[PDB]
């Protein structure tokens, strides 16, 4: 019942349209957010105060 | 040979862990899948206005 | 294949992002009541400021 | 010495996976995933692009953000340690004004 | 086996927590879009006062 | 009613079954005609064999992809997420906690936003007036503090 053709085809085409060549973009997002959140978390005591 | 291969595959699934993983994934979006997509579109508009 | 290659590409840059997001989220998540009370008080004060 | 799995053992393992594995949840999960991706693949792609832009811009200002955090911390510490004077002002000045 | 073990470790009992995460994310994003003109005004007009 | 042809078992006599049992309302009168839009046929063994062969050939291993799409995706997910189970669990818990805390104060936060918007939109045009005011205030309070007493 979960192997219905319409849902599988729509999911597959959408995943293709979304992740086509976006490895570099996602790597950049991960690195930038890692650096920003580490910088913000180094001020845990400051934010608490 | 086909039965041996299927058995070798099936001995690795360990249905307890698969069951808890699938239950967590199903509860994660049990009733909000259109809401999350509308959220992504709304965030797209937000970033298009903020950047 | 697309999912396989995307996971292959963006795997080495994942653990650092997970750790950073976890730490920054725990910075606020262990102060839930304080944040909510702060937002309520800020709502009162800012409404007073904006009305006048 | 060994023995090939029988059809009974193979089907028993498959049935164990199918019953004790939470298979019905899949037909929910996939369904909801469909609702996420129905007619919004282009918009999710451009959202990924704009999120990259936004996160890069914030990372370019993380030093200013932490400097503002330290500065606000110091100012709020001083005001908190003078809160008594703040309370006295709020009690006594509005009637005078 | 390794992937299923990792998925079990990552998604042990996070049903309610992930549900709350997704609901909060969608609500915050929708309300933020509904209130984007005040955010634009704050961003583009708070600079002059603070700079002065 | 929908007349469907059924194959009860591996070897059997196929039968026409009227699927919806009668519960009332109008009834199937004599001489009625059922078109193709309300009839069904069994799956047939040839179709099963054709689809099984097609899916095994197209989604199976190839010389360029020795493990096939499913083998490659499970290998990439197993190696790309090795040792990140606990970290992902902690990140998801923290993110859920923080986002729930923000969502419970979402109305207050956006009330703050809508009020600060009016405050700033009314106080932004007078930036030079504010600089003039601060300089005038310093000049005025300097007039009474030229000496100590």
């Amino acid at each position: 019942r979960s192997l219905e053709p319409e849902k599988v085809n729509t999911i597959a085409t959408s995943l293709i349209t979304i992740f086509q060549g976006q490895g570099g973009t996602i790597n950049d997002i991960l690195d930038q957010t890692a650096q920003l959140t580490a910088s913000l978390a180094d001020r845990d005591q400051a934010i608490g105060e | 040979t086909l039965f041996e291969t299927i058995t070798a595959i099936s001995e690795q699934v360990d249905p307890i862990k698969l069951n808890e993983t699938l239950t967590a994934a199903a509860q994660a979006l049990d009733g909000l899948g259109d809401k999350f997509g509308r959220s992504i579109v709304d965030g797209n508009a937000i970033l298009a206005d903020v950047n | 294949n697309v999912l396989s290659e995307t996971v292959d590409q963006t795997s080495p840059h994942l653990s650092a992002a997970l750790d950073g997001v976890a730490r920054f989220s725990e910075t606020i998540g262990k102060r839930d009541e304080d944040v909510k009370k702060l937002l309520a008080s800020a709502n009162k004060v800012a409404t007073v400021l904006g009305d006048r | 010495s060994s023995a090939y799995p029988t059809i009974e053992r193979t089907l028993a393992g498959i049935s164990g996976i199918l019953t004790g594995g939470g298979i019905p949840n899949i037909e929910v999960i996939q369904t909801e995933v469909f609702n996420i991706l129905n007619g919004r693949a282009d918009q999710i792609r451009e959202f990924l692009n704009q999120l990259d832009t936004f996160t890069d811009e914030l990372n370019q200002q993380r030093e200013e953000i932490t400097r503002a955090i330290d500065s606000t911390n110091r100012l709020l510490n001083i005001v908190s340690q003078r809160n008594d004077t703040l309370d006295r002002v709020l009690t006594e000045f509005p009637p005078l004004i | 086996g390794t992937l299923l073990d990792e998925a079990a470790t990552a998604f042990g009992g996070l049903g309610p927590s992930l549900q709350r995460l997704v609901d909060s994310t969608q609500a915050i994003a929708g309300d933020f879009r509904a209130n984007i003109d005040p955010v634009n005004d704050i961003i583009e007009n708070s600079g002059p006062i603070i700079d002065s | 009613a929908t007349a469907s042809i059924l194959n009860p078992s591996l070897v059997a006599s196929r039968v026409i079954q009227l699927s919806p049992p009668y519960t009332g309302g109008p009834t199937l009168r004599d001489g009625a005609v059922l078109d193709v839009d309300r009839t069904q046929v069994p799956i047939e063994y040839d179709e099963v064999r054709n689809q099984v062969t097609r899916l095994l050939a197209d989604l199976g291993p190839t010389p360029e992809q020795p493990k096939g799409p499913f083998g490659d995706i499970i290998e990439s997910f197993a190696d790309g997420f090795a040792g990140k189970g606990e970290q992902l669990n902690r990140t998801l818990r923290g993110l859920s906690d923080a986002l729930t805390a923000l969502n419970e104060g979402r109305g207050d936060f956006f009330a703050v936003v809508k009020s600060l918007a009016l405050f700033v939109n009314a106080l932004h045009r007078s930036d030079q007036q504010f600089v003039a005011l601060n300089n005038d205030l310093a000049q005025f309070t300097n007039s009474f503090t030229n000496t100590d007493q």
